[PDB]
């Protein structure tokens, strides 16, 4: 003869439940990304310039060794 | 000058790929004529000794031709070591 016991919601109420779309912005601006890309390209160009000039000098040296040995 | 700016903005808003392609192509077309190192590249190409240099017969009237590779006469590559 005890009290009625049934599955029921708790005293007061259940906590609020989220349902709305949540997609944060989470990114840099286009200007920053373009600037970083162009800077990387320029740095690579200058490094390649130095290395290619050094390689040209090395090729000239090897060709001169061949010229010395040819006769 | 006012309609073309709007055209540029519309192209950037609709076809960025084509804008980038045309800009890159135009830069590649016009920059090499304004660069001081183009002649440097030509000189580097001309300085690569692919074949043997056949010596010239001494007729006694060529002060400008060296009689030995280490003589002061002849061309110089000192400009290349500083590059
Ligand atoms: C000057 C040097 C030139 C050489 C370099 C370029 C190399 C190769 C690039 C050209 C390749 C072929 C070009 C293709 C042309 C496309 C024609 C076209 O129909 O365009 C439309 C799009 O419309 C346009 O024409 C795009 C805008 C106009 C052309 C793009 C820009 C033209 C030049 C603008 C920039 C000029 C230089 C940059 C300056 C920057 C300013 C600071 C295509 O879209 P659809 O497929 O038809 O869509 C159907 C689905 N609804």
């Amino acid at each position: 003869a005890s009290k009625v016991k049934q599955d029921m919601p708790p005293p007061g109420g259940y906590g609020p439940i989220d349902y709305k779309r949540n997609l944060p912005r989470r990114g840099l601006s286009g200007y920053s990304m373009f600037a970083v890309g162009i800077g990387t390209l320029l740095f690579g160009y200058w490094s390649m310039m130095k290395w290619n000039r050094e390689r040209r000098r090395l090729q000239i040296e090897d060709f001169e060794a061949r010229i010395a040995l040819m006769p | 000058a006012g309609r073309i700016a709007s055209f540029l903005k519309n192209a950037w808003a609709k076809e960025p790929v084509l804008v980038a392609s045309f800009a890159i192509g135009g830069l590649a077309i016009i920059l090499p004529s304004l660069s001081p190192y183009t002649n440097y590249a030509i000189r580097i190409n001309r300085a690569t000794p692919y074949n043997y240099p056949v010596p010239l017969r001494d007729d006694g009237n060529m002060p400008d031709v060296p009689s030995h590779p280490q003589d002061p006469q002849g061309p110089s590559l000192e400009w290349l070591k500083n590059l």
